[PDB]
């Protein structure tokens, strides 16, 4: 599975398929992910802008199949892991993309 | 490798110096360039220097050629000692009268 | 997808699918490798009626089933101005038997 | 696709020693937005306005080697026009969607002059010590990258997926597409950047490593451009000019030598000749298929 | 190019993702022009599936503009587009272009004018019924 | 016309300040290919005006047309009827006498 | 002669610090109409020296007189006996042969 | 080709800061004797390339040899077989016709 996916995205992130598969392989604790094209997120307002050329946004869900938490119907991901994924993706993509 | 990176222009300058004084050793340059695979074209006459200029200009030119030649010479001499034991332990078909 | 009623025998459809798959498999590595590359505007001999186009065009046109990827004219309709208004006829005015 | 992937391609062009990219953040001509007339214009509508810089443009900074070839009439000169043409032809053949290149800039160089008072050991010779100082400082300031063969990188334990990550294909069938000198190590590419501030302690700790040097009584540095001193100097740090690479100014440095409160003479011109002679050599050549690809058994 | 702003925008931030998209029409924008008359391109359900495919393949951070045009505007675009490409190449290929700016200015006047073609509306009751979101209005006379 | 290389080189030294008279003397003393009508070797992609002089193969040519023209790739001095030269008229005339 | 436009354009940038050298290369690399003896098109009001070359109608002319002259309005190359040209001597000679 | 002396003189004024566009326009608008192939009068001690044009006595000469050469004090256009000219071929041909 890993090598057949690499033979297609070449280890670089330029398209919806590339962002999604590069995350699911490196971080096994994610269950599902979605790549949003040309979209930006505003932290202060908690608003997403649907048209913003030059930005990319991702939304992720934790696994939770072998551990229990305080809200299993609307779970969250830890803040340190959200930053760890942004750094990895910034190193294998264009310099002009904001993630 | 070293010779292919470094020793073309010194050869051209030496050959021009020799043509200036009225005699060229074509066999030497042909042999050297054929052995190492270089390209030394037909030269011009440097009858301008260094027997026709300030004794400093006459000094600088000669030192400038000598420095490059000696750099490459020293690099080879310095790197040689690191291969002696491998030149022995890498075969089982040495001549018996030497082994 | 077959938009219109297909009169091809099932054997012909399967043969066409095999043909298309073999061609796609032979082409793939260069369709994938340059998926993010733009056209070269430095090449002053390859402006029109050429394949000097972006990889995006090549991939998308292959996925939709169009087999000609070039900068060609796509408009073949023109409007002219015709000033010829003179017209010959011969007649026996009896019931307009005319040529 | 990324910055290092372009640096590795530029460094593989004959005549280029290193390269850097920079984003364009100020675009000329300036463009202003007129809200009253709802249009873009060259003029500042309010004289207090912002310039609407468009995004997607790069600035290429080149470091060229100096060939100094001998002319037909007997002199020495340097010509780089063909290198600029080749760099442009290469770059315009590899740009991505929605990106362009604004300009290409050639970097200059600064000379760093060093003034110092060194105490020597009894069993020492100032001449060789000074030669070693010049060699070590020059190696410190201007490192060069090494090109590898595929096999000698595989012998370091790197999987092919990490070696071929960003390279464009060299061969298509039996046709060579471009000429290549080998592979560059990413870990070493990421460590070569342009500094802005020099710190004297980085020279203090390396001068203290030469055999025969006992203690450093005085050390300071100064900036030279075009042979003229630009400033007065500073004991602890120096700021560099944006467009220039630091090198060692051997002709403008002065290091005094004292053994137990007694001065010792040094033949400086012979030191300079010895410094030129002891420079290390390097290999940069064109390689064939056997050293570039991996055939089917 | 046009920018589509109003005076009330002078009191907001220039970095607003919605405002910045309107005042900066030069960054990560791409235009695709297609003819409408071919018989597979006259089918609106097919027309919409083709648009979706183009958006999946394009890079993540790039936005597209897609227009389906008639015969009059397809020729007006192709002639101006061709002449600008030839002049752009000559400046790069040894500074040999003539009238580069004039060729550009004649292209910036056609891009804002491209529009999609839809069939005319006719009311349905109990031969081509009007369907909401995919029909155009006529004129009084 | 006024100054030589060794006189112009005397105004641009290492510690001096610039001034407008230096550039006036620099501009007047070199050859202005627009104002003195001489463009060197013919190149396609240029624009020329009435009276320009250009060197093409083994001849100097003056442009006759009074309106500006764009130097087209496949219009070259000798093919078109914009340019003119005497070394070709006289050449053909002497060839004729030689043949006669 | 030493540098091209693309090499000279490489020394003058906003973020570059200039010097005496750049101007030496600028002056040596362009055409000095005084030192290389070529003035383009004839104009009245100039002063010329022995050896100057000037283009007047369909011919290049070299000045013969050894002392400086002022280009007078009603003295023009062909009328006066200062200038000279071969495309006129040869022209007249071939005209003579043609007539004979 | 783009600008005149009176337009270039307008960028260097009593209170005008420098910029790179001024020098771009200065370099493009004057004659670059390397890139446009024209060197004026022949001089001893200069190196030439294929295609150069040079004025020697009453004639313009183009270099034929494809490799760089050096102006030898003895080798002068007309003596050597590097250079070429038409005003000499035609001259000799018309002289022949005149004699015949």
């Amino acid at each position: 599975i890993r090598i057949s996916e690499r033979l297609r995205h070449k280890g670089r992130a330029v398209a919806i398929f590339d962002y999604e598969r590069l995350v699911l392989e490196k971080f096994p604790q994610i269950y599902k992910v979605r790549c949003i094209n040309h979209g930006q997120f505003d932290d202060a307002q908690e608003q997403l802008y649907e048209l913003a050329p030059g930005s990319v946004t991702l939304a992720v869900i934790p696994d939770l199949s072998q551990r229990s938490t305080t809200n299993d119907l609307e779970p969250k991901v830890n803040i340190n892991l959200l930053q760890e994924i942004e750094k990895y993706l910034a190193s294998v993509s264009s310099p002009w993309a904001m993630i | 490798g070293l010779v292919k990176t470094n020793l073309t222009e010194p050869l051209m300058r030496m050959q021009s110096f020799e043509l200036g004084c009225g005699n060229v050793d074509e066999e030497f340059y042909r042999g050297f360039s054929g052995v190492f695979g270089l390209t030394i074209d037909a030269p011009l006459r440097s009858d301008r220097t260094p027997l026709m200029g300030t004794v400093k200009d006459a000094r600088t030119e000669l030192d400038t050629v000598f420095q490059v030649l000696l750099q490459t010479y020293r690099q080879i001499i310095q790197q040689a000692p690191n291969y002696l034991k491998a030149s022995l332990s890498d075969r089982q078909d040495h001549q018996p009268f030497l082994s | 997808y077959q938009m219109f009623a297909t009169r091809n025998n099932k054997a012909t459809q399967e043969t066409e699918i095999i043909h298309d798959k073999a061609q796609f498999l032979q082409d793939y590595p260069t369709l994938s490798r340059d998926r993010f590359r733009a056209y070269n505007y430095y090449d002053c001999h390859a402006v029109w009626d050429t394949d000097n186009v972006a990889g995006f065009k090549k991939r998308v046109l292959r996925l939709l089933g169009i087999d000609d990827v070039r900068r060609r004219h796509l408009s073949h309709y023109r409007v002219d101005k015709d000033s010829r208004n003179l017209f010959l006829s011969i007649d026996f005015s009896s019931d307009d038997l005319t040529l | 696709v990324t910055e290092l992937d372009v640096r590795k391609r530029l460094i593989d062009i004959p005549g280029v020693r290193n390269a850097w990219l920079q984003k364009v953040t100020s675009y000329e001509p300036n463009i202003y937005v007129n809200f009253s007339d709802k249009r873009l214009q060259y003029n500042p509508p309010t004289a207090e306005s912002k310039t609407l810089n468009p995004r997607g443009l790069y600035t290429v900074r080149l470091d060229l080697d100096q060939d100094y070839r001998k002319n037909a009439c007997g002199q020495i000169d340097r010509s780089w026009g063909d290198t600029l043409d080749e760099v442009k032809q290469v770059l315009c053949d590899s740009r991505n969607l929605c990106e362009d290149f604004a300009d290409i800039v050639i970097l200059g160089e600064e000379e760093i002059g060093i003034c110092a008072d060194i105490q020597l050991e009894t069993n020492a010779d100032a001449e060789d010590v000074l030669v070693n100082i010049y060699v070590r400082i020059q190696q410190f300031l201007s490192p060069r990258l090494k090109f590898y063969t595929l096999q000698e990188l595989l012998d370091k334990g790197k999987s092919p997926a990490e070696i071929f990550a960003g390279r464009p294909s060299v061969f298509d069938g039996e046709n060579r597409l471009y000429k290549s000198h080998g592979f560059i190590d990413t870990d070493e590419l990421e460590a070569l950047t342009l500094p802005t501030i020099l710190h004297t302690s980085d020279l203090y700790q390396e001068i203290l490593q030469v055999p025969g040097v006992s203690a450093i009584k005085k050390l300071s540095i100064a900036n030279y451009i075009n042979g003229l001193r630009q400033t007065q100097g500073h004991p602890w740090y120096l700021q560099l000019t944006d467009q220039y690479r630091p090198v060692l100014g051997v002709k403008t440095s002065k290091i005094n030598f004292f053994k137990s409160e007694l001065p010792i003479g040094v033949d400086e011109e012979e030191v300079e000749r010895r410094y030129y002679e002891q420079q290390a050599a390097y290999i940069k050549t064109i390689r064939d298929r056997d050293e570039l690809d991996i055939p089917v058994p | 190019l046009p920018i589509l702003v109003t005076p009330e925008d002078v009191n907001t931030e220039p970095d607003d993702p919605y405002l910045l998209a309107r005042t900066d029409p030069y960054s990560f924008w791409v235009t695709i022009v297609l003819p409408y008359w071919p018989q597979r391109f006259r089918d609106i359900p097919f027309r919409r599936f083709v648009e979706r495919t183009l958006r999946l393949e394009a890079p993540a951070h790039i936005a597209l503009k897609i227009a389906w045009v008639n015969v009059r505007q397809m020729r007006d675009f192709e002639l101006a587009y061709r002449h600008w490409l030839e002049q752009l190449a000559l400046e790069s290929c040894e500074n040999a272009a003539c009238d580069l700016t004039g060729t550009l200015n004649r292209l910036l006047k056609i891009l804002p004018q491209l529009r999609n073609v839809y069939p005319k509306a006719t009311l349905h009751d109990c031969n081509n019924p009007a369907i909401l979101n995919q029909t155009a209005l006529g004129t009084a006379n | 016309n006024l100054r030589k290389r060794n006189e112009l080189k005397s105004l641009f030294k290492n510690k001096s300040r610039l001034s407008e008279t230096y550039f006036v003397e620099l501009i007047d003393s070199t050859l202005n290919k627009r104002d003195d009508r001489f463009h060197g070797i013919w190149k396609p992609g240029q624009t020329y005006q009435k009276g320009d002089v250009v060197y093409y193969n083994h001849s100097l040519w003056e442009m006759q047309s009074e309106n500006e023209i764009c130097a087209k790739e496949e219009q070259t001095p000798g093919i078109s009827t914009d340019w003119k030269s005497l070394l070709k008229e006289l050449e053909q005339k002497v060839d004729k006498l030689q043949h006669e």
